[PDB]
Parts: C-alpha cells; structure tokens; sequence
C-alpha cells in the first residue's frame, strides 16, 4: 500500500520552466520504476516519462524528448520531473505512478491525484 | 635469415618460437601459450604446499632458448629433488626416490643436449646432467 | 588470412557423443595452442580445454568431468573435439578458437550447432497467419505464416522467394513441451493490396530436406 | 576459479553517447606487470570478436572510439560515441589461470523514445483446427522499451501455464521490438469457448490494453 503526493504546480508563461515532485510513503520505491503522465482536458492520458531503478536509465515520450527531464532521490522517497521550453499544449494534470513490476512491464497499482500545470500568457504581466 | 628468423629446409624466414612447456606438475604458467615470440616472458607459480625452485620469470631469446634456469615445483618429499621438465622435452618417470629414474625425449625437431637418463643418487643428486632441448637453427 | 572452418552442424540422442572438428589456415599450426569454447543459446561462454599441437598435451575445464577429448592432425592442420556421455545442457554452439601472444582469442571458427534430444528430426508443419480486422490499423495490415513443430533448428523463412523484406519479423524459436520446436514470421502490408497482391511464406528446413510454400489470404 | 560480473546486464545508449561496461573479477587478473584480461564484442549469428587486450590495448582494426582500463579486479570497458554497428553484446574475459573463464555479457542497445505496441491478434487457421490442436497468436508490434507483459483470458478467465513468447531483436530501421505470444489449445477445450483476448501491459501505457476475438 503505497501513497504517491505529486507537488510543484502552478501557473507559468509559454517558453518557462518547472518542477514537479513526487513523494511516497507506506514503501520505499528505491526498487521500483516510478512514471510520468499527464492528461489534458478531454483528452487521452499520456505517458511522458519514466526513471527506473538508479542505474537502469530514464526514458521518454516523443512529445517531450529535449524538454523534460525526469530524476530520483531514493534517500528521500522521492522522483522529480524538471519541465523546461514549456508550450501551451503542456497544460495538463501531471501524475506519478509506480510500476510495481521490478521487472519493469509497466504494472501501474498506485498513482497519485495529481498535480496542475498551465501554460498560458492570462497571469502573467 | 636476420636473428631471431629461421628459414624453411635448407638456405620463407619464419620467426623463431621458444617452445612451451609439456606439463607443470603442481603449477601454473601465464600466458598459457602454444609457444612463445622472441623476448616474450612466462611466468611460473606453485599450488599449496610446494617450493619453487629455478627462474620464476624467463625470457625468450632470439636464438629460440629460454634464458634462466627450469622451474619446478617441488614438494621435498623425494630423496633427490623434483628434476623438472624443461621446456620441449617430455618426460616419463614421477618417482623421486634413491634409484629411481627418469627418461627424457625433446620434441618436433628438437635437439636433445645433455642426459636423456637420469638417476636418484644416495647424496640426494641427480646423476649426469639436465637435458636441453636446442633448436635445430643456432 | 588466417582462417579456422569447423564441420558442420550435429544431432546427437542422450548419451551419444559428438566429435567436431577446425581446420586451421594463414599461420603456422604448430605455433599456437586451439582451444574451445561453447555457448548455448541466450547464454555465456564457457572453456572447455586446449591442446598443444607440439605435444598433443591438453587441458580442460574440470567441470565437463573427463568428457571432453582433444587431438589433432598436424598433417592436415586439423583439431579435433570429442565430447561423450551426452546430456540436453550440451545443447550449444561449439567453437574453436586461437590464442594470439597476449593469451586472447583473437581468432574464432564460425561455430558448430550441437543439439542434444531425444527427439527425431522432423520438417514443419506451416500455417496462414491471415490478415482480418484484429490485424489491421490505418491503412496497414499484419499477416503470418506458423511455423510448428521441427526439429532440429534452424529454419529459414522468407516472403515472396525474397521479393518483400520490409516490415518482416521472423521470431526467435521456442522450444516446445514436446522437444520440437516453433516460430512465428509476420509481415505488415499495405490494406488495399489484400486483394491483388499474394503473399507466400517460403519456409526452408535444410536437416529435413523439407522446402513448404504456404499461401496466407484473408478468410 | 574466477568468476567474472559485469555490469550493468544491459543497457541502453543513445547514439554519439557515450557507453561505458564493467567487468569485476574475484581473483586479481594481474601478474608480470600486465593485466590478463581481454573485451570481445558479439553480434548475433557470428563469433565474437576481439576488441581490447591486457586491458587497454586496442587490436589492430578496431576503431579507437573503443578503449579500455582498469587493473588487478575492477575494468571497464568505454565507447567514447555510440555509432549505430556497436550494438551487440559485450564479454569480458581473463587470462591468468586455468579454467579461462568469461563475464556473463553486457548487451548494448539503442536508446530511442518510449513508443507502446501495436496488439494483434490471429485465430488458429481452419487446417491446424483440423489436426485436432489450436494456437492463437498475439502480436506485440514495434514498441519500445523490450520489456511488457501478454497475459491471455479465455471467456474472461486468465490462463497459465499454456502460452509461450518469443522478441524480436532491435529494428535496424527504428529501434524497436516485436513480440508474439502464442496460446496452444487442443481443438476440443477451442471449440468449448468464445473469446480469445490477449491483455499487454507496457510501461507506455497508462493502463492494460486488451485484443480480442469471437470464435
Ligand atoms: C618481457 O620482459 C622484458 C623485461 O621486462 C621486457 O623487456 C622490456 O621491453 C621494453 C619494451 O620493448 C623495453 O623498452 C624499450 O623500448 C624501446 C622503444 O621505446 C620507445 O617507445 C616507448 C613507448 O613504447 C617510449 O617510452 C620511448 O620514448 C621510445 O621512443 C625499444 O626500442 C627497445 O626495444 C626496448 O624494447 C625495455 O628495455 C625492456 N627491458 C628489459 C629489461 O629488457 C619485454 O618487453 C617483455 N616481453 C613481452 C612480450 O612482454
Ligand atoms: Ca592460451
Ligand atoms: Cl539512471
Ligand atoms: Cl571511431
């Protein structure tokens, strides 16, 4: 029984950068591959990246490939998604999930609620 | 030929070999190789509970002989020492007691120098010499 | 330049023995050890012994417990490895392979398939994998041939006598419960040639001397 | 004797990057001022290849991209830029005493974006029904990275025990991996039910995908 805590959103301008956070409590996940999606308004949840155990690499949707840049903290429970040259199309709730698979096929059992990220020029001055 | 190069019979100038060892009894040799290019080394090591005796470390010449002394690994138990093979030749005979014998014979075109019998005196000395494989060239 | 040719590939029953053999060429034989090595199938490599050609001395890895036997011809520049007693977990490749003077394999046969069964060699059996709409997405569609039940390996498959190779995946085989083994080959083509273009699995089983064309249509 | 670990067992490496493979021995290779141990490279159907002796010395041939180092127990092997003919799998060895003896293998792959399969699935044709047995094919196509799960249901109920699967190597044109998975019924426990579903799971894939089919 794992709880996941996304953390980091906000509101930021097109072409800005940010970080999210993703901690866990009830297991340590040092053993485990943790993922990235997200899911914009009437559309389809989307992978967007995956850090496996430290050592095992990190990989990546084509949509952002040069942009995000996903990390672990094993001594902190914790994985981060670094988000850079954000576009508008990037506004969505971003989740974590830990594939419980140590074998890495992608068995997604805990996930957390999530996070909201908008990209947009409306609060910005 | 230049040194270290022997020719095909009589007069291609083929580069000389030192010939490898047949057998090291309660040992090992590195690199473990089917012969040896001039002025490459192998090394010898004892297993638990013997003595080496000879050149830990010998050289090949250019003439096609090891320099040094033959290593052997020997555990004291004999009344002579352990005589050693050395490098070409083969031996029969693995008692080291007072009468007993060895036999030694060279290999390929190997020329046998020394005593090619050998016997387990009563001061604890080998009779006659130790026999040498020589290269036919040189 | 140097070269080293082993004899080709073997179907042993339990308990049999094998004897495979390396002809060395480009160098003087007797300068040099030949050793052996094996490999199975998704696996490492592992020594088996070597022999001196000077000598005819030899040695081996303890952990094949006598069965492995080396001699040479030097009259032919040929070595030779014998492994008795037989036992499916020799199932390998085999090579041959010559030392430089830094005591590394420098030089390696092509390898020699032992396989070690007690089944009997048999050709395949070949069956359409055809398109429909489970295998159809965009304008694509999937299409097979099944290839089941031989043995020994290999077999070798191809599309339209070679005529179409992109999108082909031919599968690694598996091995049966029953000791035969099977592969799947796929193609992806366009949907709209479904119609006017036929696609044959030519499927080549070289140790059956057994050669099937299977035409793969939709139902 | 000495047991040889490399590590990692695999990895992947983008192109132009740089890869880097160790090898740990439990025994010192080292003896005579030199360091007994030798890297070859392996591609599939071939023998392998020499690359690296004692250690650090490149064979005549091999492109100086590739290097090595290390002494006594701990060596590493390093392609300095990845070029797409270096995929393969990556064997240590040593030479200091009887038995020789290998790392289990490194393999060197490709790094390219994560991409989910594409799932067919086949039904057993009419002719193999009629030699009394059934194997139902599920096809994993082009996906990235290898690893997934192919679990089969039959009438909802998940099976075990009747299925095996083989991968494809690494596409020479877009990196990827294809998968079968083939289920294996007589023709009576076939015709005793309706549908034929493989469910993949991918770590691509926010959640299991299910094929199917209606006898
Ligand atoms: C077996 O053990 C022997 C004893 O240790 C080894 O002998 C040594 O071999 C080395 C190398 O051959 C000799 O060094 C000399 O090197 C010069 C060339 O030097 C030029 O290149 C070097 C870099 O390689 C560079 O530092 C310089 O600036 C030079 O421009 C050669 O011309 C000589 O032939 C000579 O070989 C040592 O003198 C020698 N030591 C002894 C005590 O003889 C032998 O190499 C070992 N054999 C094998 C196969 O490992
Ligand atoms: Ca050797
Ligand atoms: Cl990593
Ligand atoms: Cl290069």
């Amino acid at each position: 029984q794992v709880q996941l805590q996304e953390s980091g959103g906000g509101l930021v301008q097109p072409g800005g950068s940010l970080r999210l956070s993703c901690a866990a409590s009830g297991r340590t996940i040092s053993r485990y591959a943790m993922s990235w999606f997200r899911q914009a308004p009437g559309k389809e949840r989307e992978f967007v990246a995956v850090a496996r155990r430290s050592g095992d690499g990190a990989f990546y949707a084509d949509s952002v490939q040069g942009r995000f840049t996903v990390s672990r903290d094993d001594a902190k429970n914790t994985v981060y998604l670094q988000m850079n040259s954000l576009k508008p199309e990037d506004t969505a709730v971003y989740y974590c999930a830990i594939d419980s698979d140590t074998f890495y096929s992608g068995s997604y059992d805990y996930w957390g609620q999530g996070t909201q990220v908008t990209v947009s020029s409306e609060h910005h001055h | 030929c230049p040194q270290g190069l022997y020719p095909s019979p009589a007069s291609v100038c083929k580069p000389v070999r030192c010939p490898a060892p047949v057998s090291f009894e309660n040992g090992i040799y590195t690199p473990r190789l089917g012969s040896y290019p001039v002025g490459g080394n192998v090394s010898f090591e004892c297993e638990d509970g013997f003595i080496l005796r000879g050149s830990p470390v010998r050289q090949c010449r250019p003439n096609g002989m090891w320099d040094g002394e033959t290593a052997v690994c020997d555990n004291g138990a004999g009344h002579c020492p352990n005589p050693g093979i050395s490098l070409g030749a083969v031996r029969t005979g693995f008692r080291f007691g007072h009468g007993d014998k060895v036999r030694y014979r060279c290999s390929s075109n190997l020329v046998l120098t020394g005593s090619s019998e050998r016997e387990c005196q009563g001061n604890g000395v080998w009779s006659g010499t130790e026999p040498i494989c020589r290269q036919p060239y040189s | 330049e140097v070269q080293l040719v082993q004899s080709g590939a073997e179907v042993k029953k339990p308990g049999a023995s094998v004897k495979v053999s390396c002809k060395a060429s480009g160098y003087t034989f007797t300068d040099y050890n030949m050793d052996w090595v094996r490999q199975a199938t998704g696996q490492g490599l592992e020594w088996i012994g070597d022999i001196n050609p000077n000598y005819e001395s030899t040695g081996y890895n303890q952990k094949f417990k006598g069965r492995a036997t080396m001699t040479v011809d030097k009259s032919i520049s040929t070595a030779y490895m014998e492994l008795s007693s037989l036992r499916s977990e020799d199932t390998a490749v085999y090579y041959c392979a010559r030392e430089d003077d830094h005591d590394a394999f420098a030089y390696w046969g092509q390898g020699t398939l032992v396989t070690v069964s007690s089944a009997s060699t048999k050709g395949p059996s070949v069956f359409p994998l055809a398109p429909s709409s489970k295998s159809t997405s965009g304008g694509t569609a999937a299409l097979g041939c099944l290839v089941k039940d031989y043995f020994p390996e290999p077999v070798t498959v191809s599309w339209n006598s070679g005529a179409l190779t992109s999108g082909v995946h031919t599968f690694p085989a598996v091995l049966q419960s029953s000791g035969l083994y099977s592969l799947s080959s796929v193609v992806t083509v366009p949907s709209s040639s479904l119609g006017t273009q036929t696609y044959i699995c030519n499927v080549n089983h070289k140790p059956s001397n057994t050669k099937v064309d299977k035409k793969v249509e939709p139902k | 004797d000495n047991v040889l670990t490399q590590s990692p067992d695999s990895l992947a490496v983008s192109l132009g990057e740089r890869a880097t493979i160790s090898c740990r021995a439990s025994k010192s290779v080292r003896t005579s001022g030199y360091n007994y141990m030798h890297w070859y490279q392996q591609k599939p159907g071939q023998p392998p290849k020499l690359l690296i002796y004692l250690a650090s010395n490149l064979k005549s041939g091999v492109p100086d991209r590739f290097s090595g180092s290390g002494s006594g127990t701990d060596f590493t092997l390093t392609i300095s830029s990845l070029q797409a003919e270096d995929a393969a799998t990556y064997y240590c060895q040593h030479s200091r005493e009887l038995p020789y003896t290998f790392g289990q293998g490194t393999k060197l792959e490709i790094k390219r974006t994560v991409a989910a399969p594409s799932v067919f699935i086949f039904p057993p044709s009419d002719e193999q029904l009629k030699s009394g047995t059934a194997s139902v094919v599920c096809l994993l196509n082009n996906f990235y990275p290898r690893e997934a799960k192919v679990q089969w249901k039959v009438d909802n109920a998940l099976q075990s025990g009747n299925s095996q699967e083989s991968v494809t190597e690494q596409d020479s044109k877009d990196s990827t991996y294809s998968l079968s998975s083939t289920l294996t019924l007589s023709k009576a426990d076939y015709e005793k039910h309706k549908v034929y579903a493989c469910e993949v799971t991918h770590q691509g894939l926010s959640s299991p995908v299910t094929k199917s089919f209606n006898r």
